[PDB]
């Protein structure tokens, strides 16, 4: 398949793997009662366990001979063979996330470098200010690369270099 | 597990370049010191002043860089 | 005082301290900073001492060679290999008691001997050795050119 | 001003005897001896532990390292605002005398000094460790 | 004349200051420019000395700490009795104390951590216990959930309480100098009132709940039916069918006919062998005369009435041939100074944690403790713990002393002048012991080591080869195992079973065996002896040398904490006494190790076990005095054969330990970055990193500093001892818990 | 094959250590700037902040999903 | 009340504040959406 190995819904490692997870549940929960919080909560248990597994059997996952799942790291594969959903997903979703952190924060600086001192409002957060910029980079994609085509994303060479060479 | 272990490697790799590579360039000169080139190259340190200088010669950090080596190696 | 040793460096051996034993063993191979150092005598010293390096790598290799041709069983080893294993030299020690040298003897040997974990054998056998005589011939050569 | 020398028949301070005074670097390199005269009688602190009383009118004591002269004449003179003087001796009767060496303490500047170890250029106009290398010795290029 | 001396309303309460970081000090006040700025706003918060310069002010903010301390420890133990209360299976460990195990901590069903909680036995699931609280409650005679939930609400009035105490001697009524400066009066009122009262009225509550109940919990019936304590408070007849002497009330104590009350004030020695803990009888018996004892001394001190000692007259009055002027003048170095004070008390006070750990295993004072091993080491092992990090305190503060507070000019002849001036002996010959030691405690195993791999294990030092036999130890033993004979006529058994004699089993383990000694006990013993002279080396050297030395004349100009005073005449890297303080903490942390490892595997070896009916089987099968003599027998049969459990704890309810075993070896190995390398590297780094920021415009406009000498050292010396008993403290929980 | 290859490796992490150091004691020592003056030599110390930002980038990014995805496995 | 809101206002009140704020966020979703592995949806 994509490099020697089978889905899950055919693998042989994967429904041993569940039996013997249910095994040791149901071994727990033999010895207490029928109505008891502990027989509650091992069935409670149960029940994930086995929506967990039809969970990842119905997201068309990989496994190797462990019967465990593998993730396909590579656009080309992943796209042609339906796994965006493992790397690529998440890998724009966290860029996104991680970048709207850092401008809302480099918004922050210079929204502070301004003021009469600067040190106060870092050790002391300006909260109004802090939720105004907080909410308004929700859009920071597309700020960013304008700050870009401008050329104001970049410092000049004022920047302090080293002394000496 | 190879890939886990291939990245734990490049991770050793870089960092140990990191501390040499930084050895080396900044041994003309820091900002926290600019006639480094006066000392030579293995010099204890200039003491406690401009906040104690402990270790800001080359030699100390190439000397730091060694342990490094050994952890990816191992 | 003003202490002879060491002589490449005068400031060294001037202090009344035990600084002078470590730094004067520390301080010597640092031949651009001796007394009294001009550049042509920078490169003598260095070529020399590249003729030191060389003989004392070339001694060593006699030293492997004499000792596998005479307390190994490089002989019997050529037989079969994926048996007997290799020998590197034989042990004398006093202080052994005796199940330790009950227990070191190995390899088919009559004393105290360890294994051979360095590949010296499969070398030797890959290139053309069969019997002693060859590593002895092997190994006087060796000393000589270390000479 | 000139040079002074030392009358060696004036008393000492009360002190019961410490570990800590004269080693052998006395009796074979040198020792150094400090001097002052007080006004009235007080307790103050030895360089080396433990407390003693200065005499009222000339003192004497006898250290081993300078560190120590210095360390009690820095307290003898920004506590008790006294006027001491400590000498170098020689294990043999040779006697240096040091500190101030001007009259003056060497912060108030009196005329008649001659400077020296007086570089006078800025601290970046040090020429490189390549153009001072292969000399007599080990050499730092702002040496020369 | 002692009398009440307090100023109203010193100091008004307003948010201001809360604004206002860093308002206590002139230094700090003008606000950052710097990341060291935030790193001293949190050094000198508690530097009481560094605000002003006043005894009196300092006083009222140390008092009203106090009240702060007390009121946080009011909150974790109502905290302990609610949780004990409420989630916990207390009633159902009552019921059975053997084979239900303590639990009372329960996890949220979440992410997966549900399988920690544990099958504890009595319909329950949780987390189990070490900390000992239920054998605890059961000693004080609680039965139901209800009596500790009202607990719970009574510490936590207490704690706000001590909180507005707090508030109130601060803010309404500050006490001058002048109450604090009365030392006789404290000593009166704490020995009398506070030890001694509360000892007379915990006896009290034993005498009237704690025996009664106990005893019917003993007798069999089930607690349910066991009659409420304020029925025993109220009928006397019941108190008389249980101890006859109760029949006659008060009447024998008034008219000195004590001998009546033999019923519940005994003298009986070993332990309860249907309990495997102290009878108590023995323990109210043994309040109440600790109570009259400490009534009796807490008369001692004249404080307005012309009875009683002077504590300048005693102190005055001792002076020898030897001393010269002897204790003149530390009356007024101990009324004026704060850091002595906590010098000694730290230092007797950790003393005697580690002396509680002691007693704690050796006589079992607990109702069912001995049977419960998980809970023996880990009360021996906290106590032992908290034991040596006071002691290193004490270490320091009376550095800080030395430093600070001392003044010549008002102790000029003195002990504590002598010992400043011969300092260089004492710190001469315990270095030589200290060597002397080393040597030959570590080479004694270094040689076993030597002889037992080069096939002669008849020249090593063992038992049956070449014998060091500790004869000491061993008389002392046969003595007090027979001393209630000749020189104890009235007790019927020895304080312990450790001394000798039989053995105590509660249902199927062993309760105490006695303990014998031979020659690995020997050599561990004398392992002991060397690190704790090795640390007294330490921390005294830092004392003495506090001042000044041969080295730096004037070592007091510059303070208490300083790096260095440049790499000059050779270098002089930790020259104050608080680098002293930290090289302390590292062999206080190998001191400790060594003897808790001692401990477990000696009891692992000789006492715990099973009573199988068939001699005893102990857990290692007892292997202490064969293997105990060479290095490779703690590495293998210690830490290699008892790691099974820690490392294999995965997918069972015991993963936390196996788990946070790894992150403990984390931290241990994360500390070395900053105990290793030096800050001018880190400075350098940063400032590249602060030029990759100046280009995208992101110049913090606090400036990024790197960590200053001393904090990079303190930052790792408490990384490696997180590490370190974080690492013990996985796998002792673990080992114990598995198979004990 | 174990002995042969764990000498050669730890052999070869010595021997790189020591290239590093040898060329900072080639900056301090032997280095001259009116010769080097526009070579490729000086544009390296030219921008060296550039190399250090970005050895530290990479090797935070490898120690931190690295032993991330060790502990999240653990 | 308004040296209340300035003590609300320093770093490490906020730090505390939303780092409880996230923590419970992610908790929440945990608990309500069991065990994720892949987005595929
Ligand atoms: C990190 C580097 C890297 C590496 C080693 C690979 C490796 C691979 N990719 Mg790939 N890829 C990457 C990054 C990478 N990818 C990125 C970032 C993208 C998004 C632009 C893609 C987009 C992509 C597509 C659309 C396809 C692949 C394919 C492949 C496979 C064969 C082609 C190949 O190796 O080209 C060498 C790759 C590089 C030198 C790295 C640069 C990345 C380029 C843009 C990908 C080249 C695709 C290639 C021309 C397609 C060949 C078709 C094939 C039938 C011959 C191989 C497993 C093909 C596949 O599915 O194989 C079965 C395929 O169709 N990749
Ligand atoms: C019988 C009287 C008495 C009692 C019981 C105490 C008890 C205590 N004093 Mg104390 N003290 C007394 C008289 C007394 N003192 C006198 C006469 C003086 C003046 C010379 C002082 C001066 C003094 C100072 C300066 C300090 C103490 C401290 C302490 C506490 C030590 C902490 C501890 O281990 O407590 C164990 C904990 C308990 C026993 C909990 C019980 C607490 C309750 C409230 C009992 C307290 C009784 C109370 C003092 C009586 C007056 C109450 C008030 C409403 C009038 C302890 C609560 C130290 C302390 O912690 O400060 C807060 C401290 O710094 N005392
Ligand atoms: C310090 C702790 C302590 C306390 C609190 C008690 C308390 C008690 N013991 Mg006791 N006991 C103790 C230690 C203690 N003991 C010790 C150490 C021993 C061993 C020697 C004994 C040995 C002992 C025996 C042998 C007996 C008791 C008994 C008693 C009870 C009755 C005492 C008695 O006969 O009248 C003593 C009288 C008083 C204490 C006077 C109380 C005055 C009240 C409280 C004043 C209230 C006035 C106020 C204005 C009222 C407000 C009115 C309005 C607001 C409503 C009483 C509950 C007797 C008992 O009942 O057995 C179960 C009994 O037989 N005890
Ligand atoms: C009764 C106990 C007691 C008391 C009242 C004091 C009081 C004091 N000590 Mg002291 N000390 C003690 C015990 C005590 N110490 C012990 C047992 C030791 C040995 C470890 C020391 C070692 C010590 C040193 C070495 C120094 C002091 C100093 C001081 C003074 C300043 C303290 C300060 O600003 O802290 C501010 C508060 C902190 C720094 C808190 C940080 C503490 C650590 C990092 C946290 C512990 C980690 C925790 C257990 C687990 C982490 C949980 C989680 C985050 C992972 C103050 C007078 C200093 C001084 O100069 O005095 C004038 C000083 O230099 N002490
Ligand atoms: C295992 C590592 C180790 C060892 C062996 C030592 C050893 C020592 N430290 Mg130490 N130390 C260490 C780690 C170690 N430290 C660490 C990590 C720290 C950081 C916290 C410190 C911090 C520290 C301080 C702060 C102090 C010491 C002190 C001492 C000395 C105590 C006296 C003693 O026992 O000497 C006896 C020597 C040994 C036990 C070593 C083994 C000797 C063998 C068994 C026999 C030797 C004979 C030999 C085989 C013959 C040679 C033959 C050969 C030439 C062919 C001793 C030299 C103290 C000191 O010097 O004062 C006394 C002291 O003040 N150390
Ligand atoms: C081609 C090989 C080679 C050559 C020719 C040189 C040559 C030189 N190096 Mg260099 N170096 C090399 C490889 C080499 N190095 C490697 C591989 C490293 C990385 C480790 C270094 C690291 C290095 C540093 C960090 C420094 C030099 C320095 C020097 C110069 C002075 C050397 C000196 O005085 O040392 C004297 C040599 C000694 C005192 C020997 C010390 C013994 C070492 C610690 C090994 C001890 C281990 C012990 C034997 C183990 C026994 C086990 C026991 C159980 C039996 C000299 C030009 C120095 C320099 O230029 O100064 C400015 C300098 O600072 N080199
Ligand atoms: C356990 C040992 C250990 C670890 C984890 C590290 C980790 C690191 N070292 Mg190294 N180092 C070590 C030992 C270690 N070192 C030793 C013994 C030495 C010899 C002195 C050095 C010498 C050294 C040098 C000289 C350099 C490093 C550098 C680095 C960084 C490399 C970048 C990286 O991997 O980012 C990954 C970072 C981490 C994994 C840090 C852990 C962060 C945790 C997971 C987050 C916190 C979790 C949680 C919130 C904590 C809650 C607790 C709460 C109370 C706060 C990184 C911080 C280099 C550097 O900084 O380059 C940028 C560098 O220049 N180190
Ligand atoms: C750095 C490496 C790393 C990575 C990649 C992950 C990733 C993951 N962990 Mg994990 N973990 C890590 C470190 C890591 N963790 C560490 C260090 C620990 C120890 C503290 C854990 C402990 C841990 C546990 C105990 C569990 C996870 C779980 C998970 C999964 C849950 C994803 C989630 O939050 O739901 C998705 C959440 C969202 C989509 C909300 C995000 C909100 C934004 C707006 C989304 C934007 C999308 C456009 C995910 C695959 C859980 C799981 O089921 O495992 C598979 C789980 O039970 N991890
Ligand atoms: C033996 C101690 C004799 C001590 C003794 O007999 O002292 C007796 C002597 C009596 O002094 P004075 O009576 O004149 O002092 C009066 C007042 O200062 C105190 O009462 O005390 C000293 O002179 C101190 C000398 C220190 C002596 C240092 C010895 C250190 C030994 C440490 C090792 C002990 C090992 C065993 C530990 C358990
Ligand atoms: C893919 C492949 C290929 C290719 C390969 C290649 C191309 C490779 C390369 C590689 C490389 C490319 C490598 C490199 C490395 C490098 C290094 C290793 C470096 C080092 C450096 C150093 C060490 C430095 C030093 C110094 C300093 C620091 C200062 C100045 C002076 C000096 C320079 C001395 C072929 C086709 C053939 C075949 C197939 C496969
Ligand atoms: S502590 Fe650091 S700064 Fe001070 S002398 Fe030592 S090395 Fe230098």
């Amino acid at each position: 398949d994509i490099a020697g190995l089978t889905p899950c819904s055919e693998s042989k490692a994967y429904a041993k793997l569940e039996k013997k997870e249910l095994k040791t549940l149901e071994k727990r929960l033999k010895q207490y009662e029928a109505d008891s919080a502990p027989a509650v909560a091992l069935k409670a248990t149960m029940e994930r366990t086995k929506a967990r597994f039809a969970n990842y059997a119905k997201a068309g996952l990989l496994c190797g001979n462990d019967g465990l799942p593998h993730l396909i790291a590579d656009p080309g594969l992943a796209l042609k063979y339906g796994h965006a959903g493992e790397v690529f997903i998440p890998t724009f979703g966290f860029l996104y996330v991680a970048g709207y952190i850092g401008y809302v924060g480099r918004q922050y600086l210079i929204a502070v470098k301004g003021e009469a001192k600067p040190t106060d409002k870092e050790i002391i957060i300006d909260v109004p200010l802090a939720t105004k910029l907080a909410w308004q980079g929700a859009g920071w994609p597309l700020a960013a690369v304008q700050e870009l085509q401008r050329g104001t994303l970049l410092e000049k060479e004022e920047n302090i270099t080293v002394s000496p060479r | 597990g190879d890939f886990l272990v291939h990245h734990a490697i490049a991770l050793g790799l870089h960092t140990t370049t990191l501390i040499l590579v930084k050895g080396a360039l900044d041994a003309r000169g820091s900002k926290l010191m600019p006639d480094k080139k006066d000392f030579g190259y293995s010099f204890p340190c200039d003491g406690p002043g401009r906040g104690g200088t402990c270790d800001i010669s080359a030699y100390d950090a190439f000397y730091l860089a060694v342990f490094w080596m050994l952890n990816t190696i191992g | 005082a003003t202490k002879l040793f060491p002589k490449f460096s005068q400031g060294l051996a001037q202090d009344p301290t035990t600084r002078r034993i470590w730094y004067g063993l520390a301080m010597a191979h640092d031949f651009e900073s001796h007394d009294g150092m001009t550049e042509e005598n920078l490169y003598q010293k260095i070529f020399a001492s590249h003729f030191g390096q060389l003989s004392i790598i070339f001694l060593w290799t006699s030293g492997n060679l004499f000792h596998v041709a005479w307390q190994g069983n490089f002989e019997q080893w050529v037989t079969d290999p994926v048996h007997i294993r290799p020998i590197a030299h034989a042990i004398w020690d006093p202080h052994f008691g005796q199940p330790a040298v009950e227990a070191f003897t190995r390899g088919g040997a009559s004393g105290p001997v360890n294994i051979s974990t360095s590949g010296v054998y499969q070398w030797w056998y890959t290139i053309g050795m069969r019997t002693n005589q060859d590593l002895y011939v092997g190994s006087v050569f060796l000393a000589l050119v270390s000479a | 001003w000139t040079v002074p020398t030392l009358n060696p028949d004036t008393p000492s301070p009360i002190f019961g005897g410490s570990t800590g005074g004269l080693l052998r670097k006395a009796q074979t390199e040198e020792f150094y001896v400090i001097t002052w005269e007080a006004k009235k009688e007080q307790i103050f602190e030895m360089p080396t532990g433990g407390a003693a009383i200065m005499r009222q009118g000339p003192n004497l004591l006898k250290f081993g390292k300078k560190e120590q002269c210095l360390a009690l004449t820095t307290q003898l003179r920004n506590k008790f605002k006294l006027t001491p003087c400590f000498y170098r001796v020689f294990p043999d009767g040779k006697v240096q005398y040091l500190h101030p060496a001007d009259g003056v303490y060497p912060e108030k500047v009196n005329a008649g000094r001659v400077g020296a170890n007086q570089n006078m250029r800025r601290i970046g106009q040090n020429v490189n460790p390549i153009k001072v290398k292969f000399s007599g010795r080990m050499m730092s290029p702002a040496e020369i | 004349k002692v009398k009440i001396a307090v100023d109203r309303n010193p100091v008004e309460t307003s948010f201001e200051k809360w604004a206002k970081p860093g308002h206590f000090s002139r230094t700090l006040s003008k606000g950052p420019n710097t990341t060291t700025w935030i790193w001293n706003l949190h050094a000198d918060a508690h530097d009481f000395d560094s605000h002003t310069s006043d005894l009196e002010e300092i006083s009222r903010k140390v008092f009203s700490a106090h009240f702060g301390q007390l009121g946080i420890i009011f909150i974790w133990l109502s905290g302990m009795y609610f949780h004990g209360a409420r989630f916990s299976n207390y009633e159902a460990w009552l019921s059975d104390p053997t084979h239900i195990k303590p639990s009372a901590q329960v996890v949220w069903p979440i992410v997966g951590q549900e399988i920690l909680n544990g099958d504890v036995g009595g319909g329950f699931q949780g987390i189990q216990i070490t900390s000992g609280f239920f054998q605890l409650w059961r000693a004080s005679g609680i039965t139901s959930e209800l009596q500790l939930y009202t607990t719970a609400i009574g510490g936590l009035v207490m704690a706000a309480a001590m909180f507005f105490a707090g508030w109130f001697h601060y803010h309404k009524a500050a006490p001058k100098l002048e109450w604090f400066q009365n030392v006789e009066s404290m000593l009166n009122h704490h020995l009398g009132g506070l030890l001694g009262l509360g000892s007379l009225a915990w006896a009290g509550h034993q005498i009237h709940v704690s025996l009664p109940v106990n005893k019917l919990l003993d007798a069999g019936v089930d607690p349910k039916e066991i009659p409420l304590p304020h029925d025993l408070l109220l009928n006397r007849a019941i108190m008389a069918d249980l101890y006859p002497s109760f029949a006659k009330g008060i009447a024998p104590f008034f008219t000195l006919n004590w001998s009546e009350y033999s019923d519940f004030l005994t003298f009986k020695g070993g332990l309860n062998p249907v309990t495997g803990g102290l009878w108590l009888s023995d323990t109210a018996h043994h309040h109440v005369a600790i109570a009259v004892l400490f009534l009796v001394a807490g008369h001692m001190y004249r404080t307005n009435w012309g009875i009683g000692h002077s504590m300048k007259e005693i102190l005055e009055a001792h002076r020898g041939p030897f001393t010269g002027e002897g204790h003149v003048g530390l009356y007024e170095i101990l009324t004026t100074s704060w850091h002595a004070q906590l010098a000694i008390n730290l230092a007797l006070f950790g003393s005697l944690s580690i002396i509680v750990a002691h007693h704690m295993y050796a006589m079992p004072p607990y109702p069912y403790l001995a049977t419960d091993y998980g809970t023996q080491l880990s009360l021996f092992t906290h106590h032992t713990w908290i034991g040596g990090f006071c002691i290193v305190g004490a270490g320091a503060h009376a550095a800080i002393f030395m430093v600070r507070d001392y003044d010549p000019t008002n102790n000029y002849n003195n002990l504590l002048d002598r010992v400043i001036r011969h300092r260089d002996a004492i710190i001469s010959h315990l270095n030589w012991v200290c060597i002397f030691l080393g040597f030959h405690s570590f080479g004694l195993y270094i040689h076993n080591d030597t002889m037992s791999a080069l096939g002669r294990p008849q020249d090593m030092f063992s038992d049956t080869a070449i014998q060091l036999q500790p004869v000491f130890a061993q008389w002392i033993q046969n003595t007090h195992f027979l001393a209630p004979q000749l020189t104890a006529p009235n007790a019927l058994a020895a304080t312990s079973l450790t001394w000798g004699g039989d053995l105590v089993a509660v249902g199927g383990k062993v309760a105490m065996m006695p303990i014998s000694l031979g020659t690995s006990d020997f050599m561990v013993h004398h392992i002991h002896a060397f690190t704790i002279h090795v640390t007294v080396l330490i921390l005294l050297k830092g004392v003495l040398f506090a001042r000044s030395s041969r080295l730096i004349p004037d070592k007091a100009n510059l303070g208490f904490r300083f790096p260095c005073d440049g790499p000059g005449r050779g270098g002089t890297c930790q020259v104050s006494a608080w680098d002293h303080v930290f090289l302390g903490l590292f062999w206080m942390y190998n001191s400790l190790s060594i003897v808790i490892f001692h401990f477990s595997w000696k009891m692992q070896s000789d006492v715990w076990g099973t009573v199988t009916a068939s001699g005893v089987s102990h857990i290692t099968g007892g292997n202490f005095a064969q293997s105990a003599n060479t290095i490779n027998g703690w590495l293998r049969d210690f830490l290699w054969a008892q790691s099974s459990q820690v490392i294999q704890s995965y997918g069972s309810a015991l993963s936390a330990y196996g788990l946070i075993f790894l992150g403990a070896h984390f931290v241990w190995a994360f500390s070395l970055m900053f105990l290793f390398s030096g800050r001018g590297y880190w400075q350098e780094l940063i400032e590249s990193i602060v030029w990759a920021h100046n280009k995208l415009k992101v110049a913090p406009a606090i400036q990024p500093r790197a960590l200053s000498i001393t904090q990079g050292r303190a930052v790792g010396v408490a990384h490696y001892l997180l590490g370190g008993i974080a690492t013990t403290w996985s796998f002792f929980l673990a080992r114990i818990i598995s198979v004990g | 094959q174990a002995a042969l290859y764990t000498h050669h490796q730890y052999i070869a992490g010595f021997i790189m250590c020591g290239a590093f150091a040898h060329g900072a004691i080639f900056f301090i020592r032997d280095y001259d700037p009116e010769q080097n003056k526009g070579n490729v030599l000086a544009r390296m110390l030219d921008h060296k902040e550039a190399l250090i930002s970005h050895l530290s980038w990479v090797s935070l990014f490898l120690g931190f999903h690295t032993l991330g995805l060790y502990v999240h496995n653990d | 009340m308004k040296d209340f809101t300035t003590y609300l206002s320093t770093a490490p009140v906020i730090a505390t504040i939303w780092f409880t704020f996230t923590a419970g966020l992610l908790i929440e979703i945990n608990r309500y959406f069991p065990d994720p592995l892949v987005f595929s949806f």
